[PDB]
DNA sequence: TCAATTGGTCGTAGACAGCTCTAGCACCGCTTAAACGCACGTACGCGCTGTCCCCCGCGTTTTAACCGCCAAGGGGATTACTCCCTAGTCTCCA
DNA sequence: TGGAGACTAGGGAGTAATCCCCTTGGCGGTTAAAACGCGGGGGACAGCGCGTACGTGCGTTTAAGCGGTGCTAGAGCTGTCTACGACCAATTGA
């Protein structure tokens, strides 16, 4: 689970 | 002035297998003391302001609010007040 | 204090930081986590282009000139650092059609 | 070689390189020079004359940039003298 | 004296090529050589008012770097 | 709505004060496009300081703060 | 008179004089129009909106300033919007 | 007597004191440095006054409005690149048409 | 920063004995003074932390003059605090 | 005598 | 081994309730100054054609930048005396 | 009712000494880059023609601006009082 962004 | 601990366990939680170069933290190193400035800079204006003597979240919001642009803010805002949210959490 | 909010950056020394820099009498108690909070995740929106740029490249580490195609790519950080030098970044390759 | 295609693949070359297009040694003997009129006897640490460079020549690519952009509003290839004096004015370094 | 035609055309045409430009007119050297100088003399005069106040004789690259901060062009990668 | 308030006759008489000797016809669109964005931007920043106070009227130094933060420090107003 | 005495007439009149060249009552319509998208039930100053007024006139008229070299460079003596779109982008106000 | 004549000065140095103590600047100010900030204060203000009533007495003026010193500001090399980003009110413009136009 | 209206008519009255100001232009003239006050004082903040100095003194605001006032407008200034200092300390 | 400056 | 946290006073900074009166807004009427629409002509933008000069590409020659490798000394960080320095406090009528 | 004068005390900065590092200076070799000449060609600039879009003037319309009237939101200032951050002491582990 790779911390991602939602922007 | 160094926070290259924190710049690669960061990096970890994003790109666990990626690397960085010397020069590359010591690139993001003057990007977090410049950013830390900034919204320190505007936070001490805002205070100033409205003749009041400290810095709260409010003004961390607004400072924030002030410099980062368009959804940069709005993503900045929304996990500065996840994170005291839980900071003052029993 | 960094572990209570869930984050990596240091909340104890951006109080430190936030007291010794004279930027008011006092300083609160949520302004340095609401702060650690905006660096980290500034951190992390950048640690990300760039990286993905070393994909792009075929690199597995990341160089002043990832962080620059990564920086310059990007709309919201591109005017966030806008009057930023970044050393051995180069320029985002760029032909004018005359 | 048509003149213009060794120039766009120069274009390209040097695009994607990210390493100082001044040689080091004439640069650090311009910028004593210049802080000869200043102080006398001034040192200077080695990261203090790159940091200078890093910092011209990217002043010197961004001008170009606009430099080229006043070349293509006169609907011209070459930059000339009075392109720079456009950017540099427009710019506010000028008058 | 005259190390500003170190500063080569070859050098300026590189830099000019960064910059994007196809063809450079036979007087664009001087001018970049001029514009040159006046941008480091701007700079490395706040560098030396920064160096004297500390009362210190060599420039340090902090000393650059905040020079750059005063004329609005921040450095990253120099401490 | 009110974006045409900004009349040609305006545009063009500032124009003149920038020293403009003709004026294409597709000028005015544009001047009024820049001038939307410019009020735009200057706006935001006055309102969130006026927001911060927890006020609800916008303050003259509320706009000269705007004003300063985007390097267009503005003489007069206190 | 021909065509482009009275545009240097109007020129020196108004180069000349220090007043607002924009109407006062449409002018406070589009500041209110614009800061309701923000806030609602927002309230102005008369101060405020003569301070933005101010400021947008000055902003206009040092635009239009470059606007006209941009168009000088190019040989022309009428503006257009490529002008202005060639100084707001040296400028850096958007590229 | 007062601190102001006591530097030979005429605006506040113990206004300047105050505003540097309460400013947030440092944690201590000097003796020195609220009369050094008054003095290159008054010498400005001297400097930006004598131009601005130059400016209004070659418009058979006696009195200097925001437009005598926007011409006195903007017609003086080093006060325009001192305040070359501020906008005067009701100051206008220098009057300058190009040499292509005319 | 209240108003340097008084002092500004001083030295208005010192410079052009009849010249009068308007209301308008003593606005101006105050703001300009509280701007390049908020200037001076701000960069000897700088200098300071900088050096790790904890007080604000005369060498910290004439370096900060110097750096921000252009030309020779920079070395009359210079000149008047100094002979300022000069003249309050004897 | 008027406050005149010495500069250019 | 010192820094990063924790626990407990204390005093003041700031939040909240309550008036106060300023000024911001909403509206109307009159005047008229300014905006708007149209008709017209001409000046200016723009699209060609042609000349020729200056820039580019390339093949030699030269030059000095760059890279190691020594040698010396200035001068930038430190660390402990030393005192002069400003913040703080009280009086106090300009 | 603010800043000026006069003490008191802690401590921030000045000073002397040390120490080592890092800046400068010299030298030699190699070769990569700069410089120079030459020969075209393509791009800059000038001249000309065309047509259309912009300035100009005139007549009509329409809201801007000014001068009043009135109402009330909310900015601004007290007054209270509590809760939160500064400060200090323990404390314990990365």
């Amino acid at each position: 689970p790779p911390r991602r962004s939602s922007r | 002035e160094s926070y290259s601990v924190y710049v690669y366990k960061v990096l970890k939680q994003v790109h666990p297998d990626t690397g960085i170069s010397s020069k590359a933290m010591g690139i993001m190193n003057s990007f977090v003391n410049d950013i830390f400035e900034r919204i320190a800079g505007e936070a001490s204006r805002l205070a100033h302001y409205n003749k009041r003597s400290t810095i709260t979240s409010r003004e961390i919001q607004t400072a924030v609010r002030l410099l980062l642009p368009g959804e940069l803010a709005k993503h900045a805002v929304s996990e500065g007040t996840k994170a005291v949210t839980k900071y003052t959490s029993s | 204090r960094s572990s209570r909010a869930g984050l990596q950056f240091p909340v104890g020394r951006v109080h430190r930081l936030l007291r010794k820099g004279n930027y008011a009498e006092r300083v609160g108690a949520g302004a340095p986590v609401y702060m650690a909070a905006v660096l980290e995740y500034l951190t992390a929106e950048i640690l990300e282009l760039a990286g993905n740029a070393a994909r792009d490249n075929k690199k597995t580490r990341i160089i002043p000139r990832h962080l620059q195609l990564a920086i310059r790519n990007d709309e919201e950080l591109n005017k966030l650092l806008g009057k930023v030098t970044i050393a051995q970044g180069g320029v985002l390759p760029n032909i004018q059609a005359v | 070689y048509r003149p213009g295609t060794v120039a766009l693949r120069e274009i390209r070359r040097y695009q994607k390189s990210t390493e100082l297009l001044i040689r080091k040694l004439p640069f650090q003997r311009l910028v004593r020079e210049i802080a000869q009129d200043f102080k006398t006897d001034l040192r200077f640490q080695s990261s203090a004359v790159m940091a200078l460079q890093e910092a011209s020549e990217a002043y010197l690519v961004g001008l170009f940039e606009d430099t080229n952009l006043c070349a293509i509003h006169a609907k011209r290839v070459t930059i000339m003298p009075k392109d720079i004096q456009l950017a540099r004015r427009i710019r506010g370094e000028r008058a | 004296r005259d190390n500003i035609q170190g500063i080569t055309k070859p050098a300026i045409r590189r830099l000019a090529r960064r910059g994007g430009v196809k063809r450079i007119s036979g007087l664009i050297y001087e001018e970049t050589r001029g514009v040159l100088k006046v941008f480091l003399e701007n700079v490395i005069r706040d560098a030396v008012t920064y160096t004297e106040h500390a009362k210190r004789k060599t420039v340090t690259a902090m000393d650059v770097v905040y020079a750059l901060k005063r004329q609005g062009r921040t450095l990253y990668g120099f401490g």
